């Protein structure tokens, strides 16, 4: 029901992080797909 | 000029979730218009260029 | 600061997303259009 | 036989035209069936109007209710008319809505009305009162879904009004009928009653939306904790059904 | 959003409800058996209550399961006594009436013999549950309108089967006993007739079916609409009209100009349904008997429509055109 | 005129659109927003047709017929004599069940009552849209819908039943044809209980839901309820109308062979031995 | 219920793996979606009453 | 119908089996049809079947000499071949009279 | 004469509707008809004349 | 004259609803009429007229 | 020269907002029955035009 | 001129929730009918010009 | 003040500005992937 500000801290530090973890691995995948196969 | 009274009269909270839905159906709905094009179809583009 | 006062926050949302759904079919029916076309002829 | 009466009028042709003559019959028998509550019309002042229809009143029937409690003819004078009702005409004519003099879920007016029914409880085959609290009940139980003995009630606008206290069942159809709500000092005093169809159960709150949280304190209450009459029925029911379009102006000025 | 009431949000159980009793000392044949069933009571009473056998529901049983097993015997003994066959071709298996040419007359067992006695062994099976119906009111003390009602629909029952192959003299009218096989002999039947599309009673009837399900759609929403006020219990609402009541008439009134009672819904809801088959079965006596040909029936009585356009493809396209070369 | 009851439910408010503009009651006939789209609809529909039937050369309404467009026409806009007038009544039709319904949903809001009546309709409506415009879209003409008139649009059932050489064998005509007989047989047995008990033999005491409860257990062993009977026999009726809607819409857009040939699936299992 | 519900949810989900998987062994749509419905009533209707 | 893959409507209207004024020109060609298998099976097919067909050829039932029928020469379409022209090449099996090549 | 009497017996009000509505369908049905001859339809004249 | 009574007895804001319909019906059927016959169709005339 | 008074008898916010759907309804039938027609469907001209 | 009274019988929040559904809906609207054509199928017009 | 939502005047002001930053920033996306397209494959 709510939550404090303290609690939104935590909650998006994580969030964040898990963010750029998900898109780290994304990011190489694109990279190892363009040199095998390119779409462009 | 004077535009940021529409809070006033907008609630903010439910704005940003309708875009939200509005701004990714849009970005959908364009990306697969272009899949049935004969032109713009990227990946068939590909399959093209490279043969 | 912030305001806490009650809100349907994802009253909105849901009826763009049904009147949007509605554009979405229509542009695809648009761009592809009628996956199976079961042409006729009149006989009568 | 295939041989004709007169020109092309055969058998099949006769009996077509025996179904039209009774079935014309059958549709004034059945319209005038229909008009055993209600007439004769009046008009918006209370007077008899001049228009009563071209299907006449039937003839009086009586049912012969049962438990003592007398006959019934229902062509007649009807004992569930209200009097004082706080409205007032709109227009000078007919066919215009009337307005409420007052406060309407108060008053009972409009979706808030209620109908004067006999004021005692409604009985089984055996004759005891129909509807009892689950205290009362011997070895009846939840069965399936959720129990909502114990969870807050919610009401239209968001407020906490109290925690569901008791529930009365029909013990003779085996069906929750009411829910008790044990109502907050800062909302109300004591227990009211809301049928199981304005209700909506969830995991952890019951939830109604037809009435805010200052419209609990005024719900009608029952004479006696243990059992409640036809006219307490009609009473309660209607309060939360007029909530639908009296508890804000949002819900009686147009959608659109 | 608010409560529809479609499905119940909690359910109690109890004991079990025996059933009411009078002098008629209904308990003696009542099994005292019961059972509760929670999947069903979402919707509807989750008790299976114990059932009245007397003398009129055992013999109907008893005959009713020696027609099935005579039917369904036969249709096993056609494939060869072959399940795997049975159950492959069970829609399509039937036991065929009679051939014509042995008219009324009893045919061999083979050729629609076994066919009378088990349409025998139906008959008296579907008369005494009707007999059990009427029973079961007097004893109750209640009126004889389900009796009345389940008359109407044998009436259709006794048209199709027994009074009409007497009439033309010919067993060999009556309906196969088959899934699919009954839907060929509707069929066929229609074709046969000229097209009973234009039998008026035929017309009728499905102006009495569309109305028997339109009616109980507006009866059970409106019903349903009324819940909020005790809408559900009917019978005290007619001893004493409430709110229930006066809302589900007013509803009506402002709709369509007029309405019934909550006693008088009941009789139109009997009177639709009950008119169901009694003009069908009208129907189907003519059929036969007295016209032999309905679309010519229509013709010489001027109502079949008539239309002016051609009627080959060729007239509105060609074949080449069509396949698109 | 009023009835007996009628005038303290006879409150302002309660619309959708329009307010208190066409809140009034014209006799007993409610009048909203809706109720003067309807007006409007079925008037300019009910002219249409005769008219029509005017030019047709009859007036007979049994030989009246408005027929679609050929369909060569595809989907495009026809001639008014030549299949044009059936597709503005089409409009009109459609107009006049939507604003209907609307209209149904300003009345049960200003009784308080629940909204299932308008929610009903909108099914019988709905099988309605699936047989004029959603069946001809996907067929791709707008001559695949049926004439109104009297007769004829039985001739259309007839070739249409046809089209498929058994249309007897459709899996969901067999669904939704049960669901007719079935409701009727609801409708039948439900309205018999209610009768029975509120009219016993002549000097009897009338009987309550008890009475009638443990009727159905003597009789079939198990009753349903007072509240379940109406409410199955919603949804017997509501199936009704969705099946038979899905019957005719996989019939020519989702099926174009015989209607037996469909059940060669069940008979060539590989689980049956040759 | 909620577990009720869930066990019909895996009975379901395994019909359209049945549909799915008999069709690549073979079979037709149809053949394979009557296995499939059949395998959602029994399986689905045996885990909600074999444990609740 | 199942052999030249149309419907029932698409020779008779459904109101009228019998009528001979609501068929189409297609029923008058069927019509024709009827007689010209009768005509091959009984006077063509099956006495040349009885008299040289081997016994593996014949039915599994009554042994009986294979018979045509509507679908031997459609298989699945309104014509033969949907409608090619297979008569133009081969002027000797267009008449029993000497072929006339022009 | 006491013809006047009739109001009396009916309403104004529901008596000036109902030939309101019927005077118009009557209308509606007599210029239909008409329409639906070919002497009197002065639509198909208008066209005749024209030649 | 005195017709002006008539407003003793209908509501102007009920008759006034009521020939608003009516009025437009006129209006939308007759445009209607008009473009179904040949002769008078006023969109195919200037078809017809363009040669 | 004295119509003020319709807005005595009329709510003018409810008429506005009637009246606005009707406008919108009657502008979109109007060009859809253009476009309907082969004259004046200026779609189908431009293609026309440019060969 | 004088239309800033049109807020005195409007209600700012509700016009322009229902201004920004039909703008929106009006705009896709016209959009596909010029994809439905093929004059002005800008997708098209592009395959068409590469060959 | 004119207020449907509770917020003040200043308070709009300061939320508008976030938002705004937040739109051009989307939108330049949007142009730099609209501009890299154009030149890639033109739809004029
Ligand atoms: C066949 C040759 C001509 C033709 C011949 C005629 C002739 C002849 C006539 C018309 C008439 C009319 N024609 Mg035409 N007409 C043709 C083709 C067209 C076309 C077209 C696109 O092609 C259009 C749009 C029209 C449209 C019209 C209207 C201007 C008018 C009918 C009024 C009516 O029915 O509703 C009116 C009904 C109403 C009640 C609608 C009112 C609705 C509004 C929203 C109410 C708001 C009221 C609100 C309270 C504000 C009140 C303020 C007041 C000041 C108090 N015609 C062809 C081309 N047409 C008839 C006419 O009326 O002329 C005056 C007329 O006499
Ligand atoms: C090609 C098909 C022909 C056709 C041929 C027929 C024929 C033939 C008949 C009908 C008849 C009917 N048709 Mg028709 N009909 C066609 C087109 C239609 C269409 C349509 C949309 O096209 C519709 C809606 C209908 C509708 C109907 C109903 C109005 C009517 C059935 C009455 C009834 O309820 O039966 C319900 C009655 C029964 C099912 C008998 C009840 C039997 C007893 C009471 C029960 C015994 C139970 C038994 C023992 C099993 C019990 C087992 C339990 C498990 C214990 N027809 C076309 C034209 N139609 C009937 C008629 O004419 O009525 C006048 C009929 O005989
Ligand atoms: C065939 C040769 C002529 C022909 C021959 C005739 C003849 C002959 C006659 C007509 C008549 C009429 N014709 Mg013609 N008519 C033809 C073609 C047409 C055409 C056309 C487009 O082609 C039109 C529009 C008409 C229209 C009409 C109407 C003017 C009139 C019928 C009135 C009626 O039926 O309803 C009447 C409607 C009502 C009673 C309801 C009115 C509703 C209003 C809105 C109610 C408002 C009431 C409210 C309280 C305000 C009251 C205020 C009062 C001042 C108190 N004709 C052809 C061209 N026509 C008949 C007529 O009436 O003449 C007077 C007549 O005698
Ligand atoms: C005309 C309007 C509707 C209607 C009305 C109607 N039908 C009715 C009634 C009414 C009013 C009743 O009161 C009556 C009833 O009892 O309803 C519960 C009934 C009834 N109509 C029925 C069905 C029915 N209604 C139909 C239609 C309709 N009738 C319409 C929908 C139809 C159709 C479509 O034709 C049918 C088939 C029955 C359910 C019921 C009365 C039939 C009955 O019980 O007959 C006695 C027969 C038996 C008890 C046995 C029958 C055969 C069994 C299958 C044998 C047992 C097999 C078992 C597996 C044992 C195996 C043993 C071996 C392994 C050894
Ligand atoms: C089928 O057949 C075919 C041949 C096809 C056919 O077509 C048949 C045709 C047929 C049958 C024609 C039938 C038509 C008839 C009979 C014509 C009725 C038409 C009439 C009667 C015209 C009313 C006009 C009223 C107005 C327009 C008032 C304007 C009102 C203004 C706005 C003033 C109000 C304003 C105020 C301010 C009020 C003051 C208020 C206070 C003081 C408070
Ligand atoms: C099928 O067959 C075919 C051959 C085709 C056919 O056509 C058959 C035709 C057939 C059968 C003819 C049927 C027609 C008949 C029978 C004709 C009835 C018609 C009649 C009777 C005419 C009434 C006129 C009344 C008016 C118009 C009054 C005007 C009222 C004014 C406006 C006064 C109101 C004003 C007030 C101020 C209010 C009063 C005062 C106070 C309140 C103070
Ligand atoms: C079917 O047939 C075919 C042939 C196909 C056909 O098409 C036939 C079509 C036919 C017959 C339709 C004929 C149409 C008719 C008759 C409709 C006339 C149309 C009319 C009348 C529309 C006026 C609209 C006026 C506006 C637009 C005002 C705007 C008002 C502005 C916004 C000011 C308000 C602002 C304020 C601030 C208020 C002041 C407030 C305070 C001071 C508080
Ligand atoms: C043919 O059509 C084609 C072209 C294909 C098409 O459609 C093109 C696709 C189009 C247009 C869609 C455009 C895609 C878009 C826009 C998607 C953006 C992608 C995003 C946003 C990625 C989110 C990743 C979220 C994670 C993975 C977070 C990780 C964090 C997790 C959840 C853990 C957090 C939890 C905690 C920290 C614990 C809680 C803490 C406390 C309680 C303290
Ligand atoms: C069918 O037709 C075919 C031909 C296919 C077609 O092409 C149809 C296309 C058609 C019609 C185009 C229609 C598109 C239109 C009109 C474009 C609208 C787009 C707009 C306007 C862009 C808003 C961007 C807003 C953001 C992205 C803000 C970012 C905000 C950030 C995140 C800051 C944080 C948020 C806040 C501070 C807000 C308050 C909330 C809190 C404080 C929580
Ligand atoms: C595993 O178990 C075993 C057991 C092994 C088995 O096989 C299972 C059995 C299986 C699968 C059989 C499945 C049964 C099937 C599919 C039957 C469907 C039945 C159908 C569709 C009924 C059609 C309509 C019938 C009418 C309409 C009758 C009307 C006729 C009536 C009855 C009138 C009386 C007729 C007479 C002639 C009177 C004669 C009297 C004298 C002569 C006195
Ligand atoms: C001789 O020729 C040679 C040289 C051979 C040649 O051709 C060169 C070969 C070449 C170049 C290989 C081409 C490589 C390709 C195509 C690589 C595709 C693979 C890619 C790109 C990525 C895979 C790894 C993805 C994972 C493993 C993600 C992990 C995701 C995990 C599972 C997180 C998901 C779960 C959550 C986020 C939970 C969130 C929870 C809540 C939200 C509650
Ligand atoms: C040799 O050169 C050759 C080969 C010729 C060449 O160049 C070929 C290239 C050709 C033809 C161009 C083809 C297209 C190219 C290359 C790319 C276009 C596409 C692009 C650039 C899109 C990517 C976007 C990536 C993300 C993932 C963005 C994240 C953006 C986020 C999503 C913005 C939102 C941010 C907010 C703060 C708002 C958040 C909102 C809410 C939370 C509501
Ligand atoms: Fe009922």
């Amino acid at each position: 029901t709510g939550l404090t500000d303290e609690q939104a801290q935590e909650l998006h530090s994580v969030y964040m992080s898990g963010l750029w973890l998900f898109s780290a691995v994304a990011v190489v995948a694109h990279l190892a797909t363009f040199i095998w196969r390119p779409w462009f | 000029s004077k535009f940021y009274k529409i809070w006033l009269i907008f609630d903010p909270r439910r704005v940003f979730v309708a875009q939200g839905v509005f701004l990714f159906l849009l970005a959908a709905m364009i990306h697969l218009v272009l899949l049935s094009t004969e032109h713009f179809n990227w990946f068939e583009l590909a399959a093209a260029n490279a043969a | 600061w912030n305001s806490k006062n009650p809100t349907d926050i994802y009253k909105p949302a849901i009826v763009v997303g049904v009147a949007g759904g509605a554009v979405f079919a229509a542009a695809l029916l648009v761009s592809w259009g009628q996956p199976l076309a079961t042409d006729s002829m009149q006989t009568g | 036989m295939e041989e004709t009466f007169f020109g092309n009028f055969d058998l099949a042709s006769l009996s077509l035209w025996l179904f039209y003559g009774f079935f014309a019959l059958l549709i004034y028998y059945l319209q005038t069936e229909n008009m055993r509550e209600g007439y004769p019309l009046e008009d918006d002042d209370g007077n008899t109007a001049a228009n009563q229809g071209p299907f006449p009143l039937p003839k009086e029937k009586t049912f012969k209710l049962q438990h003592g409690r007398g006959e019934l003819t229902l062509p007649g004078e009807d004992v569930q008319r209200r009097d004082n009702l706080a409205l007032r005409k709109t227009a000078h004519g007919n066919g215009f809505p009337m307005e409420p003099t007052g406060d309407p879920m108060l008053d009972g007016v409009g979706p808030a009305s209620w109908s004067k029914r006999r004021d005692v409880p409604e009985l089984d085959a055996h004759g005891h009162p129909k509807i009892v609290p689950m205290s009362a009940a011997e070895g009846f139980g939840v069965s399936a879904g959720t129990d909502p003995r114990g969870l807050p009630v919610m009401a239209g606008d968001g407020e906490i009004v109290g925690l569901v206290s008791d529930m009365w069942i029909d013990e003779a159809e085996q069906l929750v009928r009411y829910l008790e709500i044990e109502l907050d000092p800062e909302w109300g005093d004591g227990k009211r009653l809301v049928q199981r169809e304005m209700v909506r159960i969830k995991s952890d709150r019951v939830k109604v939306r037809s009435i805010y949280g200052k419209h609990f304190k005024n719900v009608p209450k029952t004479k006696s904790p243990n059992q409640v009459t036809l006219l307490e029925e009609d009473k309660i029911m209607a309060y939360y059904a007029g909530g639908t379009l009296y508890a804000d102006e949002s819900r009686l000025e147009p959608q659109l | 959003p608010e409560y529809q009431n479609i499905f119940t949000q909690v359910q109690v159980q109890g004991p079990a409800e025996l059933g009411v009793d009078n002098e008629n000392n209904l308990t003696e044949e009542r099994t005292t058996g019961t059972g509760f069933s929670q999947l069903i009571g979402w919707i509807g009473n989750a008790q299976l209550g114990p059932i009245y056998l007397g003398w009129f529901g055992i013999i109907s049983l008893v005959t009713g399961t020696l027609w099935f097993n005579i039917v369904g015997f036969n249709m096993l003994s056609q494939v060869g006594y072959s399940i795997p066959e049975f159950i492959r071709q069970l829609f399509w298996l039937a036991l065929e009436p009679p051939s014509p040419e042995y008219g009324l007359r009893m045919p061999p067992l083979d050729d629609g013999g076994w066919f009378i006695i088990a349409s025998f062994f139906l008959l008296v099976s579907v008369i005494s549950w009707w007999l059990r119906s009427y029973q079961l009111a007097e004893m109750h003390k209640m009126g004889k309108h389900v009796a009345w009602a389940f008359a109407a629909a044998i009436w259709l029952f006794l048209v199709l089967g027994l009074f009409r192959p007497i009439l033309m003299g010919s067993w060999s009218e009556a309906v196969p006993y088959g899934i699919f096989p009954h839907l060929d002999w509707t069929t066929a039947f229609s074709i046969r007739y000229g097209n009973l599309y234009y039998n008026p009673f035929h017309a009728l009837s499905i102006v009495f079916l569309y109305g028997s399900v339109l009616l109980f759609a507006m009866h059970g929403a409106t019903i349903l609409a009324v819940t909020r006020f005790g809408g559900d219990r009917e019978l005290e609402q007619i001893y004493d009209r409430g709110t229930a009541s006066e809302r589900a008439g007013l509803f009506w009134r402002w709709t369509m100009g007029f309405n019934a009672t909550m006693e008088g819904i009941h009789r139109w809801a009997w009177w639709f349904a009950v008119l169901t088959p009694i003009t069908g079965g009208i129907g189907i006596l003519l059929t036969g008997t007295v016209v032999d040909n309905w679309f010519l029936w229509a013709v010489e009585h001027n109502f079949a429509p008539d239309y002016t356009q051609d009627y080959g493809y060729e007239a509105y396209t060609t074949y080449d055109g069509f396949l698109g070369r | 005129a009023l009835l007996s009851f009628e005038r303290k439910y006879r409150v302002r408010g309660g619309t959708l659109i329009g307010g208190d503009l066409f809140d009034f009651w014209v006799g007993p006939f409610y009048v909203g927003f809706f109720g003067v789209t309807t007006a409007f609809f079925a008037l300019l529909g009910t002219i249409l047709i005769f008219w029509g039937a005017s030019q047709q050369g009859t007036f007979n309404p049994w030989l009246i017929n408005i027929a679609p467009p050929d369909l060569s026409y595809g989907l495009g806009m026809a001639p008014l004599m030549e299949g044009g007038l059936w597709q503005i009544i089409t409009i009109c039709a459609i107009g006049a069940f939507v604003s209907w319904a609307l209209r149904e949903v300003e009345i049960c809001r200003k009784l308080g009552m629940g909204y299932h009546v308008p929610f009903a309709f909108s099914v019988a409506i709905f099988a309605y849209v699936t047989l004029v415009v959603f069946r001809p879209l996907l067929m791709g003409a707008w001559g695949h819908g049926f004439p109104y008139g009297i007769w004829s649009h039985l001739d259309w059932v007839s070739n249409t039943g046809y089209a498929y050489l058994h249309f007897h064998y459709n899996p969901a005509h067999m669904i939704a044809v049960t669901f007719f007989f079935t409701t009727t047989l609801a409708l039948a047995l439900h309205g018999a209980l209610v009768l029975s008990a509120a009219n016993p033999p002549k000097g009897e005491e009338v009987k309550g839901p008890d009475n009638e409860d443990t009727f159905f257990r003597d009789f079939i062993g198990y009753s349903i309820g007072t509240l379940g009977i109406h409410r199955v026999g919603l949804l017997l009726a509501l199936n009704a109308g969705f099946w038979s809607a899905v019957c005719i819409i996989i019939s020519g857009p989702v099926w174009t062979k015989g209607w037996p040939e469909w059940w060669n699936w069940w008979l060539e299992m590989p689980i049956w031995p040759s | 219920m909620t577990c009720t519900i869930t066990c019909w949810g895996i009975g379901v989900l395994l019909g359209i793996m049945t549909t799915v998987g008999l069709m690549v062994v073979g079979w037709s749509f149809l053949q394979g979606a009557f296995m499939g419905v059949l395998a959602w009533l029994i399986v689905g209707g045996v885990l909600a009453v074999a444990v609740c | 119908s199942n052999s030249l893959g149309r419907n029932c409507v698409f020779c008779h209207n459904s109101r009228a089996f019998y009528d001979p004024a609501q068929h189409t020109p297609q029923w008058a060609t069927a019509m024709l049809g009827i007689s010209m298998v009768q005509e091959l099976n009984n006077e063509w097919i099956v006495p040349i079947g009885e008299a040289h067909l081997p016994p593996e050829r014949l039915g599994p039932v009554y042994n009986d000499v294979p018979k045509l029928a509507c679908k031997t020469c459609h298989k699945g379409y309104q014509q033969p071949l949907q409608g090619l022209n297979v008569v133009a090449d081969w002027p000797e099996l267009a008449t029993t009279e000497g072929p006339f090549y022009d």
